[PDB]
């Protein structure tokens, strides 16, 4: 407004959607409907320069370039300790074993007061074999499964299942992009969403961030937003590279000549570097600088002392 | 809201179809007839309606 | 080593029985875990290393977008997929065209 | 798993899944647009007179006398697995309405 020679009335779009066509009517919405009807002139906004949006109005040149990427928990998922080692076997069955133990010992307790002992000794030795064998397999089948699947970090990694839900915000160009995808990973990644449209699609970035925190839920985002969003929360992290690449633009109607100094007045300031040092300004990345092994070491450490108090 | 009887004087054909628990044949200790033959959420809705 | 030490030392407190009928048994039944712990965690890695083909057909590549696959530009191959009709090859195309240059 | 979403069923053609005939559900998939639901449709339409049912109560039979999965409305499912407990719901609400 100081280099174009305009003035400006800030307005939030009513519906609160970025804006993309309706399915069938051919009509747009969000900001996009306004600027096509010309209801407003300026959208100096967090804008996505898609071709459809180029088909209807005109943006500034791509000046804050970006490309879609994933957001996800860190997550610091751990459950070590004694409460882990039970898993390969029923905690109840873990108890019977002691009851199942003293049985033989209390027998020898009375036998002596060596065929008979020995020939039962199998139905202990061979018995516990069943257990330790069973243990191992029950142990393995836990690991292998819980190993072959994860950890995974890529958009294709998401496509490998439905057990990590994902999405974006409605009228998301990103959404649209995945809606408008012909990529047998991303194409597949769409088909997921639009079946569970509601649980996956949120109303804002912020809201959706909680979906990352309310559940195991990655989230699709434009790149520059992402790091900051993590920079402002050390409970999250970013997945994979960039799905694609695009930029932010400045919203005006189609060939409406306001852009013509916007075609100029933007560059110089970042041709200087202000916006980047302004990018620095609002993206000061202040913060977030970018087991079951042991559950029996204690039972190890349990009979150690238990001997010291035996005779002395 | 005194709309109440303003439609009383009249009568319309109510069509329907049988599905628990919306509409289903009333159970009979003694044979059944007419708009009493049935019972169901929609059945016992219409009354309120 | 440590536990293997901390048990073995006791003879050096003996010198300078249920006493040991408890230690070794817990020891045994302890060290009888590490092996299974080891065993599974071996098999847990072996089987996972019996899962990788990685690639034998086009469609292998076509599905997974974690590998660059492309072709010389303005070559029958390029014009092949572009103007191809098959699902895969069309899906293979739009990958490249998603990253043209 | 075996099944938790529609698409679970949609991929594997070793289970009967269908819906009451001339019901919004039938008209839903038929006239649906989504990949899956279209792909789910052409399955049924591949077996029209065999997967479809004329009454849910009869479509209930399929479940308890075959390998069937009926595309039923929630509130009825919600119901029918109150009285009879030998049954189950799979996943969330395909279509709100
Ligand atoms: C929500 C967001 C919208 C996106 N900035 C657009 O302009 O359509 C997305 O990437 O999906
Ligand atoms: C070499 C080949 C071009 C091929 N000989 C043609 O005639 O277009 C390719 O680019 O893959
Ligand atoms: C019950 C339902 C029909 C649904 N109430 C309709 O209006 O078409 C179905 O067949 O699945």
């Amino acid at each position: 407004s100081t280099i174009l020679g305009f003035t400006y009335e800030i307005r939030l779009v009513e519906d609160g959607k970025y804006g993309a066509q309706d399915d069938v009517n051919g009509q747009w919405n969000g900001m996009v409907r306004e600027l096509i009807d010309h209801k407003a002139d300026l959208a100096v906004a967090p804008l996505t320069i898609t071709y459809v949006r180029e088909k209807v109005i005109d943006f500034s040149k791509p000046f804050m370039t970006l490309g879609i990427s994933i957001l996800y928990r860190k997550p610091n998922g751990t459950n070590p300790g004694v409460f882990s080692f039970l898993n390969p076997l029923s905690p109840d069955i873990w108890m019977y074993v002691l009851l199942a133990y003293l049985g033989v010992s209390v027998v020898l307790f009375v036998i002596a007061r060596a065929l008979s002992t020995r020939i039962v000794g199998g139905i202990w030795w061979f018995f516990t074999l069943i257990i330790i064998s069973s243990y191992t397999a029950n142990l393995a089948a836990f690991l292998t499964v819980e190993r072959m699947e994860s950890p995974i970090d890529s958009a294709d990694d998401l496509a490998k299942q439905t057990k990590i839900e994902y999405g974006a915000v409605e009228d998301g160009s990103t959404m649209t992009f995945f809606k408008k995808s012909k990529i047998s990973t991303y194409d597949k990644m769409w088909a997921f969403m639009s079946s569970r449209r509601q649980s996956v699609l949120v109303k804002s970035s912020e809201e959706g961030i909680q979906r990352v925190l309310t559940s195991d839920y990655a989230l699709l985002m434009e790149s520059t937003t992402i790091e900051f969003v993590t920079q402002r929360n050390c409970n999250l992290t970013q997945i994979g590279g960039l799905i694609d690449s695009k930029g932010y633009g400045v919203g005006t109607p189609m060939g409406s000549p306001y852009r013509d100094k916007i075609t100029i007045a933007i560059l110089q300031l970042q041709e200087e570097g202000k916006l980047h040092m302004m990018k620095e300004k609002w993206w000061r990345g202040n913060g977030c600088p970018e087991q079951n092994i042991g559950g029996i070491f204690i039972v190890l450490a349990a009979g150690l002392v238990l001997s010291v108090f035996v005779a002395v | 809201a005194n709309i109440t009887d303003s439609l009383s004087n009249r009568s319309l054909i109510v069509t329907t179809i049988l599905e628990e628990p919306y509409v289903l044949f009333k159970k009979s200790d003694k044979p059944l007839y007419g708009n009493d033959r049935f019972e169901g959420y929609c059945i016992d809705l219409l009354r309120e309606l």
